[PDB]
């Protein structure tokens, strides 16, 4: 356990509740819909495992897009180009080396021109007025993890797993902050695998308990549960990976005996 | 935005490097000084700069008094231009030209001081600055000293993994990084701050080497070959060979004769070889060396 493990929790906690998109901002685009975006997010995730970029990436380029579009209207052909540029300048944050423009531009099947993609790079940073470095699910799971003594990987990897799931339906985990949805996650996965529960450790570190962690647990587990019929796969598919322990293949507890 | 940067006035230029220029210049509406960073978006068309992103995105949110202040960005259609506070002096210059009378001990605790608590803020907000080096040490007439150039930091709010291109300069690069550790942990700005505390103490770089293996030579001849015992793993880590000599640790009381107990004690607790052990900022900050620290202004020759 670190030296400023508390106080980085507390300022992640703090900084969380900053980096929050508009709940309902997605009734009020009058061109895109959750499915929409649904769409776009599940190929953030090829993109991700095409050019083998960290998870991290993946989750900040989603935060970046859902307040890009809390106050500015897209069209249809416009959100690829958004998302483009958001993971784009996810991967220059937290990337060592970011795949050239160019890769982002092929990845759109020259959709966009070099110069769209760094237009809109532009654009999204004085949007978000260069603040990139927001909290994410990643980033609680990962302090979570340090307060499990039986260190599984199994925990760690389904965790992820249903963390990165979230990513996909603006409805409902948009009403949900990084760390209540880490979380949910965290005792899914910790019950799922080994049958404990969310530890008393992490009750008294985030001052959140198994109650207040049930509204998001009921829409984890049904997430988990319906993930093999959902119209987006490819978090499923990165999940069947033996870097993963295949946890995506594991199947949910039917009831959480909450 | 060319609204804004018609509003300044070109002083003189503070200093060059790959990012760009960096121009001392004046608000020509409030008068005030500003240091100016410029950069040309046309020499790579790759967009913002990776390190841009990262100091602008990082320092905005550090808001200290041991912190250089970034006060405004402008981006131009082809330019991007990052306004600073000014601060007088860089710590390498002021080393440079106290060469003869050295830096008083009482100076020299405040600065330790004051980069202690600017790093312990960095770091209880998940900033790792990972180029610590005089360079980029700020100093002003009234005795503050205060961290800059953050293009290479990091938010380690999830583990950052090292790489071989982006690393502090030899002379100041923790040895977990030298025998290759795969993350990066507070402990590196630790350990390159207590390089330089030794430096402005002895007027000479503690550990001077001319390459990657002569500068881990040059630190196990002074502070020990390290072992499972002093720091268990070691010799487990990737670049580490059972062939290196065995050196002993040289007395500390040699390696930075002017200091006293405390300051030899700070210093060694900064050098440890365990990163997981190695002292943190904040526990510096509460060493009895810092009992009488003061805050002495400096003979800056301008
Ligand atoms: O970097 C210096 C010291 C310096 C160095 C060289 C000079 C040359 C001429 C005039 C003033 C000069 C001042 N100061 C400074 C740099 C900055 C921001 C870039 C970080 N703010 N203040």
């Amino acid at each position: 356990v670190p030296d400023y493990h508390e106080d980085i929790h507390t300022y992640l906690r703090e900084m969380e509740v900053k980096c929050k998109p508009k709940v309902g901002y997605m009734k009020k685009q009058p061109d895109i819909t959750n499915s929409m975006r649904a769409i776009l997010v599940d190929w953030l995730v090829e993109v991700g495992e095409e050019y083998k970029l960290q998870n991290e990436t993946l989750h900040l380029a989603v935060n970046y897009i859902d307040r890009f579009l809390s106050s500015m209207s897209v069209l249809r052909g416009k959100l690829q180009l958004v998302g483009t540029a958001a993971m784009l300048l996810a991967s220059k944050f937290e990337e060592i080396y970011p795949p050239e423009v160019a890769e982002f531009v092929y990845i759109t099947d020259d959709t966009y021109t070099k110069k769209q993609v760094l237009r809109m790079e532009h654009l999204v940073l004085k949007v978000l007025t260069f603040d990139l470095a927001a909290p994410t699910v990643n980033q609680f799971l990962t302090q979570y993890f340090l307060h499990q003594q039986p260190a599984n990987c199994k925990v760690e990897s389904l965790a992820m797993f249903l963390g990165e799931l979230s990513l996909i339906d603006a409805d409902p985990y948009l009403k949900y902050l990084p760390s209540v949805i880490a979380g949910a996650a965290f005792h899914l996965a910790l019950y799922t695998v080994t049958g404990q529960s969310w530890p008393e450790s992490l009750i008294r570190k985030t001052g959140y308990t198994l109650e207040s962690l049930k509204p998001c647990l009921m829409d984890l587990h049904q997430t988990y549960l319906k993930a093999p019929q959902h119209a987006q796969q490819s978090i499923r598919e990165k999940y069947k990976n033996s870097k993963y322990h295949g946890v995506s293949l594991l199947n949910p507890p039917e009831t959480l005996n909450l | 935005p060319l609204v804004d940067m018609e509003n300044f006035q070109k002083v003189e230029k503070i200093g060059e490097g790959t990012y760009g220029v960096v121009y001392k210049a004046r608000n020509k509406l409030t008068g005030e000084v500003v240091a100016l960073k410029k950069i040309r978006l046309d020499t790579e068309t790759e967009g913002v700069p990776s390190t841009a992103i990262r100091e602008i995105s990082l320092l905005k949110e550090l808001n200290h008094p041991n912190i250089v202040k970034l006060l405004d960005v402008i981006h131009t259609e082809n330019k991007l231009y990052l306004v600073f506070e000014f601060l007088h002096q860089d710590l390498k210059k002021f080393m440079d030209a106290s060469a003869l009378t050295g830096i008083p001990l009482p100076l020299i605790k405040s600065y330790l001081f004051q980069l202690l608590q600017g790093l312990a803020f960095c770091h209880s907000h998940r900033v790792l600055h990972r180029d610590l080096k005089p360079q980029n040490l700020l100093i002003n007439t009234e005795g503050a000293i205060k961290l800059a150039d953050f293009g290479l930091a990091r938010a380690f709010g999830v583990p950052v993994r090292t790489y071989t291109h982006e690393v502090v300069t030899l002379w100041y690069r923790a040895p977990e990084i030298l025998l290759g550790c795969k993350y990066y942990s507070t402990a590196v700005d630790i350990w390159s701050l207590g390089c330089i505390f030794a430096e402005m103490v002895t007027r000479r770089a503690l550990f001077p080497g001319d390459s990657e293996i002569d500068q881990l030579f040059r630190i196990f001849r002074t502070l020990g070959t390290p072992d499972e015992v002093v720091w268990p793993g070691v010799t487990s880590m990737p670049d580490y060979k059972p062939s290196f000599p065995k050196w002993a640790r040289q007395d500390f009381s040699k390696v930075v004769p002017p200091l006293d107990e405390d300051g030899r004690s700070l210093l060694s607790q900064m050098l440890h070889y365990d990163p997981n052990k190695r002292i943190s900022a904040k526990a510096a900050l509460a060493h009895p060396f810092f009992q009488d620290v003061t805050k002495p202004v400096p003979h800056l020759r301008l």
